[PDB]
């Protein structure tokens, strides 16, 4: 076929392909998300639709169980292709095994592609990072993050896409426990670090949660709208 | 048409003492109505502390005893110590079944000393089943042998009469007798009976021949 | 200037094995000892966010009910190559009713350490600390991306390598016991480590001939970091 | 240096770098020692170790109950030619149900590592072979390199700075074919203490002895028993 | 083989002192009808060893061709070793196993008589695999009709001389002429010693028919 | 047989510019009918037919499969396609399977595209074609429509003495059959329309 | 620059610049001669000692490929016994399948395919050996052969193979052919060998001669080079 | 063997892919298409590239192909190369139809193409398909659709789209002149004359040099109207009085 | 050969013969029929002795493979479920296999049947073997789900006494484990004749 490697390992010692694939991630679409103890949430910024056209076709958000949920960032295209193994993967599992799917076995399905995809021959590495939100049984939320390399990795709220170091920092003045107290709060929580994120008009602002006993829900956005309005309230209240 | 087996026959015994293993088989290879020679010992060495015993059809018995010694071979170059008697018993297994869909037409009996130095005889059937025995007869003279081994040895069927453990000339005695008396009935088994003695200490061997019918 | 990825050197050695263990060096340092008692073991996380969730980073995983584990630098990398491991030690005690021996079952990993090619790709970039009781009373293994693989009685991997092997050899004879040994790494770990050592850093690995299986729960950890 | 990226490319001098340079790789090994009698065949190696508390690398290992190996280089190829040595004795042992004569298994060596000297994106093996065996017209001590260019010898040496045993064992070659095992093993460890500086030697502790003999099985050795071995020395001079 | 087409008939092979003799007819059949009188079924291999066969003669065509392309090669090889009879034995017993395992059988019955290193060698090769080694061997209705003269005179003295040997066979073979439909009057006896392999012609029998004048 | 699994019956019958096809309704395994709405004629384009007789899984599946190469060939041609071209088409996917050959006995009948020219034709399980210009028949009940054709026949038909001829060799040699009954369906095509009758059959 | 790389480029004059150099890599191997007589093929092969280096007997350069048929090979090495393996796979499919000995001709055709074939890619280099190829039959005479890294294979009288080559040469066509029986050519090959190739870079050498014709009944094998110890005996009366 | 070897698929280190961005500029040439969808019906335009006077015509199609009975597709970029894909395309439609006897709704049919472009730009070093293409169709469960392929494999659907580097100022033209689902079959024609009258600089838009193909709903035939000519020149005449009346305003 | 297996209140009951027979003629008298797979599992031995043995072994690779994957012992139906699958791809070349599968579970008591046909269904009372029917009738009599501990291991013992005394190839030791909550845990071994002394008076 292509007998080639294509990722050599560097003379300092480094992957340049896992390590500048992280690039294309750095310049996609910004995405976060939380959890909070029973109702879990996260949402993508930056559509930058172009405000007069369809959009459900450019959804970020999918799901490939009942129980899981998706995100990611980078190139839309190999997440369409990894999103697509994923759904295969998990309905091969319910085939099997009479459980719902464990959101930690589908997050090292993915993470374990990736790496025997950056290591075969002639294949260039995935340039994506998802988000894989689920609560499996006795209603545990639990979030983690991709990468690149391969390496699943839980987390508590997401820093992923353009900028994402700003973001965090937001989170990190902003770990209260108090904000995960009110699923309503944990809602505003997401709305206001990804208003201290892009433009947040209001219209990129593409959310979607679950409450752990049902399915994924997209909220429509005038909701949003009265959720950053008394956002902005309280930022009046503030003063 | 073209018949794939054919019964060669030979009879194996095995007692499993309190420190020794005794395997003793007859020599003769036969053929329906003929003999072929009256000399082919059906036990094998493997190990300082194993020996093997292979009846029925003689190719598959050849072939057998060959592989098992490569796979020894293999796991000596690979673990820097022999095998076990129950590691050779699941390979055995493992082997017969890997030939499951055109079989074996192969009995086997395993004998020799465990790691605590006590006897253990692993019995076998063509398809690949095992078990812990202390005692089994395999071959054409299996049912002229296990009923007078569940006598002596087992025990078994008797009023007041005590268990003694086996000793071993008493054992000595015992293949000698169970020889003589299934070779007065039996066609296939030989003259000379070839008696290997598995001790802590090597391997011994012994010849007795039998009447030359 | 771009050569075929399997071209020795000049010198002598290769290239892109040697680019690997350049590559171990960025990793996340680890630390085990060898004890009669039996085998200790130790590792530090790297914790870096505070987002970041604490117990899900592995470092210390599981090969066997007796034959331990800690990785190095990449992880997923690691992550193949002890999934594969597991599966030949459990083809062995299935086809052998026994328990591959520790060595054995390095043998069988750099087996294929370098069976890096383009037909029949690059090489493996992790090193590995293998322990666990055999017959052989308790090991202590080493391996390397260039499958050169050796016994240490007390080896130290990765970034702080150099003066954890030097102040390991300051500490270290034949007759330890084991919480001796613990102590004494985690004194090695927190001279080498650059946050402060608390319940969340670092995570140890013991197995014993008498304590029969590596278990470590949390909060003992507490109990031997608060023995300082 | 546009000549000396691969395997396939002739030099213009018409030498295949790459061949040189898996020699080189060859030359950076530990040193080691084989030697024969007429009867008795000796192979002597020396072990180093990566740290003090780590333990030594071995070098003898077994092949077959009359064939035994040393090796220098790398160690993957070296088990994978290993792995392949022992499949080929074992076949043969299988099949024809006799030992193999030392000479037909070297030429299958030599004729394994000649394809990944002559395609394109394969290494040569990285290899420092040197063999003793027993077929029936007695001791061979064989010895390979990279190129696949094997040689039957009566004494050679390979490794770092293995050329001051070849000097001991010229002086001695004569001496070599008539003795018995215990003062041939020590003339291959006198190659060993001038293969080294002249103030650490062979404290038990990094040192290997296979012998093969006519009744005696191959055989490795290892400080403990290798402690009856070591006396019956004096010292280096002044 | 599936069916076998044109056969031979009965071999015959026996030690003596120093050497193993063994004597094969020179018939090929078909059927009833004897339609080779005139073929060889011994082959002379190298030095040591030496091969005779029944059964389909195609077949030992084959292995005749197989095995001289195997002593070739290690003639070839120069080093001064060569294939011990036993280790022949041993191949062939492979070669009969591995036909019959994927139930493509070779249709024969060869014996396989050597001498090297002051011992002498009579190897048994079946069809099935079924192999040994024994001081008489007998193929065919061999087995049934010279056989017990063969243990007749080994039992009562287990050593022979050559030319012992040599009168046994022919008395065999005259036997084997007497009570087989399916034999020939016209034998070659091949004969290993020291001296190498030697391969007498087609000698012939001196038959009785007293028994005729009896009504 | 197998051919007499589940029954059936297609007659084909050439007119003067016009051409009626027609085949039975009853659907059931060997003596045990199950439904009386089987299809076993398809459209195939415009003004041109095909039926299908025999064991009814081979009639479903070689129906979606002419179907499949049928709609690639006129997408990859814009013109539709000729009868001789699907009668080899058929032809050939039927001699695929040489030796995994389906029990199915297709018969075509259809207009010309170009001119009102009619055509018939059949086939046998492995591909042989069969051009007449009277009628061809497919199924178990073959003898009785054989009696009926050659007993009725006409060469110059109008379209109703047409439809009443085949409509009363359908119902006389389907009457006489056993395994094949339960109601007809009727296709009678012309140039300018397509027309489909449904009679009133024994339902015994 | 640019066009010595690859075995599959040409050049801007017209010629591979591999095969050159690959032709140029037999060039520095040791002189290894043959000639034949009227009826049989004597080989020769220049063996040299350095120090001590080996035992007397190891990598015999004189192959021997079928009864018939060997090999005076030189260049480099292990390519030369692949080579060798090859052409004994050879004999091997020509005598299972047609049942006689394979005639030289054929032989040398196969073989001088494969070395072509290994020339014409990328992926493979080609051959750094050049060999001679003897051998002798009732029905042919004697046919002596020689095949270059190239692949042009066509027959001699006499030829040489390696460092003098020329120089071996000169006193190859000083000899004929109609008048020789082997065995005076076994003791003239001999003479000369010690002849070329003075003592200067290398000290001390060692021969070897291979002998194939109607004496040896159409067999090829070694010279009982020990038994008449023809070189020598007129090797040393050969410096004046 | 090495040196030869181009690397089409590996990353720039500027930080985006290299030979995708260059077929995409290979995409900006050579073409111009947009269509209409809003309301009961969907439209195509298209440009001749060939619009030389020695020409046939007799190929009853052009740009569009119609790839299934409710589905076409303008063709941008290399021509051949699509039509490799249209085979490929019509055939898994035709595939899906002969699994499950329901016609192929409109997005699985644009991800098995995408996942095709995708499959030939992660793993190789082969060429990358340099073709966008446009998509009408109808289905069961969402009316009249317009989506819009990439080299790449990303899709996204569109009510009114562009390819051809000519028409990023259609796109703009577009937004100015949106509406709210108001087609009307005349109204969208007009703007789509009005559009491809402004963008191309073709001066006064040669009716022979353009392309209109509709889709309309009707119960059993789902009618594909690739119309005439005449028809296209009285709308040219239609909108060249509505700019004369336009004008009135100065 | 006859097992019996039946869940109830406290966890599960295994019971077993350990006659094996070749034809007409016994081989042993002690084959343990229930084959340990786990800590946490039984299978049993259901005709085919090689084939039991051998796919059960393959079944609890399987499963230690799935513990050290997901840090989680493995579910029954999940177990049964490998096993199923494993076996359905060698039907009709001649398999005999009819073992049961019993565990501890997240919901509890676990009791399934597997067959060489392939047949995969729960339930609470099983019987497999040559004469298992004489333990179904039995069995079916003394059933119920609100039994003590003593009352179910003598149904258990006293039903496989039934089944050896009416059938021929039913015989030898009647085996006896218990399948808790934690772990299983064997009971007792006892001999046929010693039960005939007990239950014939």
């Amino acid at each position: 076929s292509y007998d080639r490697a294509i990722t050599v390992f560097s003379p300092d010692g480094h992957l340049f392909q896992v390590e500048y694939a992280q690039e294309a991630v750095k310049k996609g679409s910004t995405a976060v998300g939380v959890r909070g103890r029973d109702i879990v949430v996260l949402g993508v910024e930056k559509k930058s639709v172009a405000k007069l056209q369809d959009e459900r076709t450019v959804r970020k958000i999918c799901a490939l169980d009942d129980n899981v949920c998706m995100a990611f960032a980078g190139l839309t295209a190999d997440a369409r292709i990894v999103i697509n193994r994923a759904r295969v993967e998990c309905q091969s599992h319910r085939l099997t095994v009479e459980d719902p799917v464990t959101v930690e076995y589908i997050t090292r399905y993915i993470a374990s592609l990736k790496q025997r995809y950056t290591q075969s021959n002639g294949r260039r590495p995935f340039g994506i990072s998802a988000l894989i939100v689920g609560f499996d049984f006795d209603g545990t939320p639990r979030l983690y993050q991709t990468d690149p390399s391969g390496t699943y990795h839980a987390w508590k709220a997401n820093a992923i896409g353009r900028g994402a170091k700003s973001v965090r920092e937001f989170l990190e003045k902003n770990y209260t426990d108090e904000a995960i107290e009110t699923d309503d709060l944990t809602i505003k929580l997401v709305i206001k670090a990804l208003l201290e994120v892009v433009q947040s008009g209001g219209k990129n602002i593409e959310l979607a949660v679950m409450r752990r006993d049902q399915s994924l829900k997209i909220l429509n956005p005038e909701e949003i709208e009265k959720y950053v309005a008394e956002i902005e309230k309280e930022k009046e209240e503030n003063e | 048409r073209f018949s794939p087996y054919v019964f060669n026959g030979g009879t194996i015994l095995a007692i499993a003492g309190e420190d020794f293993a005794i395997v003793a088989s007859d020599t003769r290879l036969s053929e329906g109505f003929s003999i072929h020679t009256r000399d082919s010992p059906k036990c094998y060495k493997l190990t300082d502390k194993t020996v093997i015993g292979c009846s029925g059809f003689h190719g598959d018995c050849l072939t057998l005893t060959k592989i098992i010694e490569a796979r020894l071979k293999m796991y000596k170059h690979s673990n820097n110590k022999a095998m076990t008697t129950g590691a050779i018993a699941a390979m055995l297994s493992t082997i017969l079944y890997s030939r499951r869909f055109f079989p074996y037409y192969v009995y086997n009996i395993i004998g020799g000393l465990d790691e605590e130095g006590k006897g253990a005889v692993y019995s076998f059937d063509p398809v690949g089943s095992y078990q812990r025995d202390s005692f089994k007869a395999g071959g054409s003279a299996s049912a002229m042998l296990q009923p007078l081994l569940d006598n002596q040895v087992g025990f078994k069927n008797m009023q007041n009469v005590e268990h003694v453990p086996l000793s071993l000339d008493r054992a000595m005695r015992l293949v000698k007798d169970v020889f003589i008396s299934a070779a007065e009935r039996d066609v296939y088994t030989g003259d000379a009976l070839r008696i290997c003695i598995v001790t802590k200490e090597g391997i011994r061997e012994e010849t007795v021949s039998l009447r030359k019918d | 200037y771009d050569r075929g990825v399997n071209t020795f050197s000049p010198e002598g050695r290769l290239f892109q094995v040697e680019y690997a263990i350049e590559a171990i060096k960025l990793g996340s340092t680890a630390i085990g000892i060898q004890t009669s008692e039996g085998v200790c073991l130790a590792v530090e996380k790297r914790i870096t966010s505070p987002l970041m969730e604490p117990s899900s980073i592995e470092k210390i995983v599981e090969i066997d009910a007796h034959i331990g584990c800690a990785m190095s630098g990449l992880i997923a990398d690691a992550k193949t190559l002890i999934d594969k491991a597991r599966v030949e030690t459990q083809n062995h005690w299935f086809t052998y009713n026994e328990t591959m021996t520790v060595e054995s079952v390095t043998q069988a990993v750099s087996n294929l350490a370098l069976q890096f090619g383009e037909e029949d790709s690059r090489p493996f970039g992790v090193a590995l600390l293998f322990g666990g009781v055999d017959e052989k009373g308790p090991q202590l293994f080493h391996m390397d991306p260039s499958g050169t693989f050796v016994q240490c009685d007390a080896r130290a991997i990765g970034s702080a390598s150099e003066g954890a092997q030097s102040s390991l050899q300051e500490v270290y004879h034949k007759s330890m016991t084991l919480k001796e040994a613990i102590k004494s790494s985690l004194i090695i770990l927190k001279q080498v480590m650059e946050e402060k050592l608390n319940a969340t850093n670092i995570e140890l690995a013991t197995v014993q001939p008498g304590q029969n299986f590596h278990m470590f729960t949390k909060e003992e950890l507490e109990e031997v970091i608060k023995d300082i | 240096n546009q000549y000396d990226n691969d395997v396939t490319v002739w030099s213009p001098q018409g030498r295949i770098h790459q061949i040189e340079y898996a020699m080189e790789a060859v030359k950076q090994g530990s040193a080691t020692v084989g030697l024969k009698s007429k009867t008795h065949a000796v192979l002597v190696a020396l072990k180093r170790a990566q740290s003090e508390l780590a333990a030594h690398q071995k070098k003898i290992l077994h092949v077959d109950n009359h064939i035994g190996i040393s090796i220098a280089g790398l160690t993957a190829d070296a088990r994978l030619l290993c792995n392949f040595m022992r499949q080929e004795c074992l076949d043969s042992r299988f099949v024809f149900d006799r030992p193999l004569p030392v000479s037909r298994l070297v030429s299958l060596i030599g004729s394994k590592t000649q394809i990944p000297t002559q395609r394109y994106g394969r290494r040569p093996y990285g290899v420092g072979l040197l063999i003793a065996g027993y077929d029936d017209m007695g001791p061979h001590i064989f010895q390979t390199c990279p190129s696949a260019n094997y040689f039957d010898c009566r004494a050679m040496s390979i490794g770092a700075r293995s050329q001051s045993a070849r000097t001991y064992l010229e002086r001695h070659m004569s001496e070599f074919m008539e003795c018995n095992l215990n003062e041939l093993v020590k003339h291959g460890l006198r190659a060993l203490r001038e293969t080294l500086p002249a103030e650490q030697d062979l404290t038990t502790k990094n040192v290997s002895i296979g012998i093969v003999g006519k009744d005696l099985e191959f055989t490795i050795y290892d400080d403990d028993d290798v402690s009856p071995f070591l006396e019956g020395l004096e010292e280096r001079p002044q | 083989t599936q069916n076998p087409m044109v056969t031979g008939t009965s071999v015959l092979g026996v030690k003596f002192e120093g050497g193993v003799v063994i004597a094969a007819d020179m018939l090929g059949s078909y059927g009833s009808l004897a339609r080779f009188r005139n073929i060889s079924r011994i082959m002379r291999v190298n030095n040591s060893t030496m091969l005779g066969a029944s059964g389909d003669y195609a077949d030992f065509q084959y292995l005749k061709q197989v095995l001289g392309q195997m002593v070739i090669d290690e003639e070839l090889l120069g080093d001064g070793h060569s294939y011990s009879p036993r280790a022949i034995h041993s191949w062939l017993t492979r070669a009969m196993y591995s036909r019959r395992s994927k139930m493509n059988p070779l249709w024969n019955t060869m014996v396989i008589g050597g001498y090297a290193d002051g011992e002498s060698f009579l190897g048994y090769v079946d069809m099935l695999g079924v192999a040994y080694e024994a001081p008489s061997l007998a193929t065919g209705y061999g087995a049934y009709l010279a056989q017990p003269l063969l243990r007749e005179v080994l039992e009562k003295q287990p050593v022979l001389s050559q030319t012992e040997a040599r009168d046994l066979v022919e008395r065999c073979m005259r036997v084997l002429y007497y009570r087989d439909a399916r034999s020939y009057n016209r034998f070659q006896i091949a004969t290993v010693t020291e001296k190498g392999v030697e391969i007498e012609g087609p000698l012939s029998t001196e038959t009785n028919w007293d028994i005729a004048h009896m009504i | 047989s197998i051919m007499s699994y589940n029954g059936g019956a297609v007659m084909a019958m050439k007119g003067k510019n016009c051409v009626a096809i027609a085949a039975d309704r009853r659907f059931g395994i060997q003596a045990q009918m199950v439904t009386t709405d089987f299809q076993k004629i398809f459209p195939m384009g415009d003004r041109l037919y095909i039926g299908l007789a025999g064991l009814a899984t081979d009639v479903q599946t070689v129906a979606q499969r002419l179907k499949f190469r049928l709609n690639l060939y006129e997408l990859k041609e814009g013109r539709q396609i000729k009868p001789y071209t699907l009668m080899s088409m058929v032809a050939n996917l039927l001699y695929e399977k040489r030796f995994g050959p389906y029990y199915t006995e297709p018969v075509i009948a259809g207009l010309d595209p170009k001119t009102f020219k009619p055509f018939i034709c059949s086939l046998d399980l492995i591909g042989c074609p069969m051009v007449t210009d009277d009628f061809v028949v497919s199924g178990t009940c073959a003898e009785q429509m054989y009696g009926m054709c050659e007993s009725l026949w006409e060469p110059n038909m109008d379209p109703d003495h047409l439809f009443e001829t085949i409509s009363q060799a359908m119902l006389n040699a389907v009457d006489r059959d056993a395994v094949s009954g339960m109601g007809v369906i009727v296709h009678i095509i012309e140039k300018d329309k397509i027309t489909t009758r449904t009679l009133k059959a024994r339902m015994d | 620059t640019g066009y010595d790389l690859s075995a599959s480029t040409f050049s801007p004059d017209g010629r591979v610049f591999q095969v050159e150099y690959a032709m140029k890599a037999v060039e520095n191997s040791s002189t290894a001669i043959g000639i034949r007589c009227k009826d049989g093929v004597v080989f020769g092969v220049e063996k040299l000692v350095l120090s001590k280096l080996y035992e007397e007997g190891s990598n015999k350069r004189l192959f021997n490929v079928d009864r018939h048929v060997g090999m005076a090979v030189a260049g480099l090495l292990a390519d030369a016994r692949s080579l060798a393996d090859i052409a004994r796979e050879e004999a091997s499919n020509f005598r299972s399948n047609f049942g006689y000995n394979i005639p030289l001709k054929h032989l040398a055709d196969r073989v001088a395919m494969y070395v072509h074939a290994y020339t014409l890619y990328s992926a493979v280099r080609p051959f750094g050996c050049s060999f001679m190829l003897g051998s002798y039959s009732v029905n042919d005479g004697a046919q002596l052969y020689m095949i270059d890294p190239s692949g042009v294979s066509y027959g001699y009288w006499g030829c040489a193979i390696g460092k003098a080559r020329q120089a071996a040469k000169t006193e190859i066509e000083k000899l004929q052919m109609k008048e020789m029986t082997c065995r005076d050519i076994v003791k003239e090959v001999a003479k000369i060998i010690y002849i070329v190739h003075d003592e200067v870079k290398d000290k001390a050498f060692e021969l070897e001669l291979s002998w194939v014709g109607e004496l040896t009944n159409g067999r090829h094998e070694i010279v009982p080079k020990d038994i008449r110890e023809e070189a020598e005996k007129y090797a040393k009366e050969s410096l004046k | 063997s090495r040196r030869y070897d181009s690397r089409t698929t590996i990353f720039s280190p500027e930080g985006r892919l290299y030979q995708v961005e260059y077929a995409m500029e290979a995409i900006g040439h050579a073409g111009t298409c947009l269509g209409i969808l809003a309301n009961d019906g969907v439209l195509l335009a298209a440009e001749r590239r060939n619009i030389h006077k020695l020409l046939d015509e007799v190929f009853f199609s052009e740009k569009i192909y119609k790839l299934n009975e409710d589905m076409a597709c303008s063709v941008a970029g290399i021509t051949s190369d699509a039509n490799v894909l249209t085979n490929e395309l019509r055939l898994i439609a035709q595939r899906y139809l002969l699994q499950y006897q329901e016609p192929i709704p409109c997005e699985q049919l644009v991800t098995a193409l995408c996942d095709i472009k995708q499959a030939y730009t992660q793993f190789g070093g082969k060429r990358p398909f340099g073709v966008s293409l446009l998509y009408i169709g109808w289905d069961k469960h969402y009316g009249f659709q317009l989506y819009q392929s990439d080299p790449s494999g990303n899709y996204g659907g569109w009510k009114a789209t562009c390819i051809g580097n000519n028409s990023a100022a259609a796109v703009s033209m577009l937004k100015q002149d949106y509406k709210e689902g108001e087609m009307t079959l005349k109204s969208a024609l007009a703007l789509a004359i009005k559009v491809l009258n402004k963008t191309m600089d073709v001066s006064k838009l040669s009716a022979e040099k353009v392309e209109i193909a509709t889709l309309t709903r009707e119960n059993g035939k789902t009618v594909i109207r690739v119309l005439k000519q005449k028809e296209v020149e009285q709308l040219i005449k239609k909108h060249e009085e509505e700019e004369a009346k336009a004008e009135r305003e100065k | 050969t006859t097992t019996l297996a039946f869940k109830f209140r406290h966890g599960v009951i295994v019971a077993a013969d350990s006659r094996a027979t070749a034809g007409a003629y016994i081989a042993s008298q002690t084959v343990k029929k229930v084959i340990e797979i786990n800590p946490y599992l039984l299978g049993t031995m259901a005709g085919g002795a090689a084939d039991c043995s051998f796919w059960e072994r393959l079944l609890a690779r399987q499963c230690r493979i799935y513990e050290l994957r997901n840090k989680e012992r493995i579910s029954v139906a999940a177990a049964s479920k490998l096993l199923a699958n494993m076996v359905y791809q060698y039907k009709g070349m001649g398999l005999s296999m009819g073992t049961m599968i019993c565990g501890w579970d997240k919901r509890g008591p676990g009791l399934y049947y597997v067959d060489s046909e392939g047949n995969r269904i729960s339930g609470a009372t099983f019987s497999v073997g040559s004469g298992s029917v004489y333990a179904y009738g039995v069995m079916d009599r003394g059933y119920s789900y609100d039994l003590e501990v003593e009352q179910a291991y003598d149904l258990a013992r006293r039903a496989i006494y039934q089944a050896t005394y009416r059938d021929a190839y039913s015989g030898g030791a009647v085996n006896l484990y218990h399948v808790r909550e934690d772990g299983w845990i064997r009971v007792s071994s006892d001999n046929v004749a010693d039960l005939h002394e007990k239950y014939s008076g």
